[PDB]
Order: structure tokens, then C-alpha cells, then sequence
């Protein structure tokens, strides 16, 4: 109910986030990485895979900036980078926080009952999935409000 | 003749007739409305108390007759002041009930026929819920009458 709230939210975001976002980030990284591979003749940063991996590090926090000496056209590659580094982790990041903030106007409050469902399903199944072993099967609630 | 059951049924339906022959019965047998035999052996409930539970429109004149009978044998004081003995309602008297029911008329009547105003209703029914519950005001008529905003 403290741990539970944390558990529900991550799962919800993961379902939501990768399709909307994992794909978009992949597109930004894919485009720029392709632009870079074209740029460099030789040195193993030509491979889409090595270059793309090098491009990823910028997002991790390990970005190398102008990692490769090899290539042609000088600074244009760097401007190519500055944009992607400026453009994707950063342009992309701000809008991604904002939607959560807007919900975080709301859902967090709606959700907690959401965990409630999970306990119910776990409990219901064990008794059913517990062999339907002998178990309870009167409800009343002690109450005291006046109203008097 | 009268057994515990006979009177308790009479009281249940506010019948002042089946208790016409009442007074003269425990005059012959010199039995008392307060005898061991005229109370529930596990709660200590008396006919007056049954009458207190069996209200219709906050009214019962089996009470008025029952009291009247108790003075004629002068069971009077200990009759109006008998308390519950089970762990639940322990120490509850008729006066407690009259208040619980917000019934001036019956408070008035009980006090005039000498209800003990300091009697402490202290059973689990008058303390914080197990939940049992419930409900605590503690104990004494005044305390009750205040805690229930009366």
C-alpha cells in the first residue's frame, strides 16, 4: 500500500511509455545515427551499429561528443551532433516529463484502488487456486456514527 | 401462579392485565420480584429491564405496574437498581437504558422511584470496540447524558 503504489505506477508507465516514447526515441536516434554513418568513411564508426551505440551514450549520460576523428566536412558533423544531443534527449525529455506531471495532477490519486484489485485477484485465486479447500463459506461491520 | 417466562411474555406485549393476579401471588408465596428465579441466570435481566427493551413508542406501563408491585413488597429500591452481570452489559441499570433511549419521561419516572444516579455501566458494551463494539461515554448517567448531547 506504499510498496504497492510504487509497483502499479511503474508497470503502467512501462505499458504506456515504450510505444509512445521508446519508438520516438528510436526514430530520433535512428535518423541521426544513419546521418552519421554516411558521414564517416572508415574506422569502425562507419557501422550503423557502432555509430548508433556511440550516439546512445549521449542519452545515458556518457556521451563522447566528437568521438571520431575519421571523416570529412569538419564541423558539420559536430553541428549534426549538437542538434541531436540538443534535439532528442533534451527536446524529447521536456514533453515526456510534462505529460506525467499533468496526470500527476490526477491518476496517482485515482490509482491506489488499482492495487486493491490486485490483492483481491491474488486472494480470490488462492482459495479457488488453493484447492477450494475448506474456508469460510454473515458479514456485518462494527459502526458508530452519530447522527444521534 | 407466575414463572419468569410468564411475566416476561406479558411485558413483551405491554399487557397490564395478565399481571392483575401478580401482586397477590408473591404475597402468598412471599416471593420477591427480585428473587434469583425472576432474573435471567446469565445476564441478571429483570422484568423491568425486559420492559425497558420492549418499548413501543417509548412507552410501557408494565413498568408503572411493575414498580408499583415492588414497593408494595418494597423490593422497590433494589428492583429499580438491579444491574446486568454478563461481561457485555455489566452494571447497566434501567436508568442507563432510559437515557440511551433519550426518554425524559422514563428518566423522570426511574429517578422518582429511586434509581441510583451514580450507577456505573462498565461492561464491554460501554468501552471501546473490540470491535465489539462500542461505545464509551464512560459509565455514569450524567456522563452518558452529556456524551449523547442531551
Amino acid at each position: 500500500q506504499q510498496m504497492g503504489i510504487y509497483a502499479v505506477m511503474i508497470e503502467k508507465m512501462i505499458l504506456r511509455d515504450l510505444c509512445r516514447f521508446m519508438f520516438v526515441y528510436l526514430v530520433f536516434l535512428f535518423g541521426f545515427s544513419t546521418a552519421v554513418v554516411t558521414l564517416i568513411e572508415d574506422g569502425k564508426y562507419n557501422s550503423l551499429y557502432s555509430t548508433c551505440l556511440e550516439l546512445f551514450k549521449f542519452t545515458i549520460g556518457m556521451g563522447d561528443l566528437e568521438f571520431t576523428e575519421n571523416y570529412d566536412f569538419k564541423a558539420v558533423f559536430i553541428i549534426l551532433l549538437l542538434a541531436y544531443v540538443i534535439l532528442t534527449y533534451i527536446l524529447l525529455l521536456n514533453m515526456l516529463i510534462a505529460l506525467m506531471g499533468e496526470t500527476v495532477n490526477k491518476i496517482a490519486q485515482e490509482s491506489k484502488n488499482i492495487w486493491k484489485l490486485q490483492r483481491a485477484i491474488t486472494i480470490l485465486d488462492t482459495e479457488k487456486s488453493f484447492l477450494k479447500c475448506m474456508r469460510k463459506a454473515x458479514x456485518x461491520x462494527x459502526x458508530x456514527x452519530x447522527x444521534x | 401462579l407466575y414463572d419468569r417466562r410468564s411475566i416476561f411474555d406479558a411485558v413483551a406485549q405491554s399487557n397490564c392485565q395478565e399481571l392483575e393476579s401478580l401482586l397477590p401471588f408473591l404475597q402468598r408465596s412471599k416471593k420477591r420480584l427480585t428473587d434469583s428465579e425472576f432474573k435471567d441466570p446469565e445476564t441478571g435481566k429483570t422484568c423491568l429491564l425486559k420492559a425497558m427493551l420492549n418499548l413501543h413508542n417509548g412507552q410501557n406501563d408494565t413498568i408503572a405496574l411493575l414498580l408499583d408491585v415492588a414497593r408494595k413488597t418494597d423490593s422497590l429500591k433494589q428492583f429499580v437498581n438491579a444491574s446486568y452481570t454478563d461481561s457485555y452489559y455489566k452494571g447497566q441499570t434501567a436508568l442507563h437504558i432510559a437515557i440511551e433511549r433519550r426518554n425524559m419521561t422514563l428518566v423522570t419516572l426511574l429517578v422518582e422511584n429511586g434509581a441510583d444516579v451514580q450507577a456505573a455501566a462498565n461492561g464491554d458494551f460501554f468501552k471501546k470496540t473490540k470491535g465489539r463494539p462500542g461505545f464509551y461515554f464512560g459509565e455514569l448517567p450524567l456522563s452518558l447524558a452529556a456524551c449523547t448531547n442531551q
